[PDB]
């Protein structure tokens, strides 16, 4: 999941 | 279908000065015990790996995949991005590991680690290599984003029309790196069998590289298994997307 | 030092005339979690001793020194076997053609534990592949860059003859470039195809070895399960890399 | 041991 924030923000 | 993804349009000049312009910042680490210095190591990768997500959406025709397709590449080749930098900058230390400026350990400072020294050694044979051929930075570049495009491009879990799709514009891209990379060689003034043999004899150190990661990933594995690296949320969620 | 290797005065194709003529022979299979890995294990114990003789006929091969010699099979085995695999399947979606007579099923790998996931990789294989339209003597020349190319940055020794050895398979691995680019042009492709065919089939080689690892590993945990009870050839590859 | 039979021979 946090790869997943980092990517769309 | 969506329309040719910008990222094709690129001279060979222009994909170099994009790969340039998208490095990621230089970092600098924070004796050893085998828990001390796999702290450091970890802590170094952890932090790469939040300026690597930037780094890779910088990289052209990356922002066009869709997100999950954009996770799987990252996933798949993190440790492949964080091991041929880390050649990269070790290139002008014979026998060293130049994890960080301020870092740089001894090929027997591997031994304090159960296991890393067969990895720094590998890491290390990397290293001369790249010497070896006078690697450019600009050839550098090129191959880090054939990393981040090429690892993960065959594990897609689909069989999707839209995957077709991905892996058909992953390939593009990779067409235009290649592209770029006979294009530095030409330009540096190599004969045209030169140019097929040093794309070769650079994709080759690719199928090593894939080695190294694999390893260390078994290896990180196993440090995780023992308790001995520290609780690092976005390390320790990439390191799961392979087990 | 060592005058130059004869196999780098052979043009492109000669190359490729003796690597077709080194193929092993064809070979025939002889399911319960034990039965299946016992098919697939005796085909492998077979075809590494005809890998063994492949391996001998490749230019450049024997001129290294035994030890060279054994730490490149050593090294590559797995990924020999598996490219073959992966060529033998082109023609068989879905499937993977261990043999003539043993063409298992996607599903048929679910009957052994962590299966699934390398038929798959090799299917992916397999497919890209297809995709590409891979020939026979492009496949010849990729087998025997994965017999040079994988156990050539761990040799382990710091030696003149060292140098000399890798500069050697380095310079078999130029020629066999060289015969890549020359088939392709002699098939009309553009420089720039050309150029974008021989990346396109070298980076499938960092796939090969990634099966290849994760073979091994599952080859191991087999052997540490008693699952199959391993033949002295196979077992004794296995153990190189554990 | 095997490998280095198969070798040589
Ligand atoms: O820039 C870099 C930063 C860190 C590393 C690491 C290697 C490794 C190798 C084995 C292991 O268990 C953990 C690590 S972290 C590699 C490159
Ligand atoms: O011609 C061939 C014969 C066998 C194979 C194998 C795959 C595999 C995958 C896992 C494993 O534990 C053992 C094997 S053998 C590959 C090619």
């Amino acid at each position: 999941k946090i790869l997943h924030r980092l990517l769309q923000d | 279908s969506k329309k040719n993804s910008l990222a094709l349009s690129l001279t060979a000049d222009q994909m170099v000065s994009a790969l340039l312009d998208a490095e990621p910042p230089i970092l600098y680490s924070e004796p050893f015990s085998e828990a001390s210095m796999m702290g450091l190591l970890t802590n170094l990768a952890d932090r790469e790996l939040v300026h690597m997500i930037n780094w890779a959406k910088r990289v052209p025709g990356f922002v066009d995949l869709t997100l999950h397709d954009q996770v799987h590449l990252l996933e798949c080749a993190w440790l492949e991005i964080l091991m041929i930098g880390l050649v990269w900058r070790s290139m002008e230390h014979p026998g060293k590991l130049l994890f960080a400026p301020n870092l740089l350990l001894d090929r027997n400072q591997g031994k304090c680690v159960e296991g890393m020294v067969e990895i720094f050694d590998m890491l290390l044979a990397t290293s001369s290599r790249f010497r070896m051929m006078n690697l450019q930075g600009e050839e550098f570049v090129c191959l880090k984003s054939i990393i981040l495009l090429n690892s993960g491009v065959y594990t897609f879990l689909s069989s999707t029309l839209k995957s077709l799709e991905e892996k058909d514009h992953i390939h593009r891209v990779l067409d235009k790196i290649t592209d770029t990379l006979i294009h530095l060689m030409a330009k540096a003034g190599l004969t045209l069998q030169q140019q097929h043999q040093r794309l070769a004899q650079l994709l080759l150190i690719l199928s090593h590289i894939r080695h190294m990661s694999n390893k260390g990933m078994e290896h990180l594995y196993s440090m995780k298994c023992k308790n001995v690296v520290p609780l690092y949320d976005l390390l320790l969620e990439m390191l799961d997307a392979h087990r």
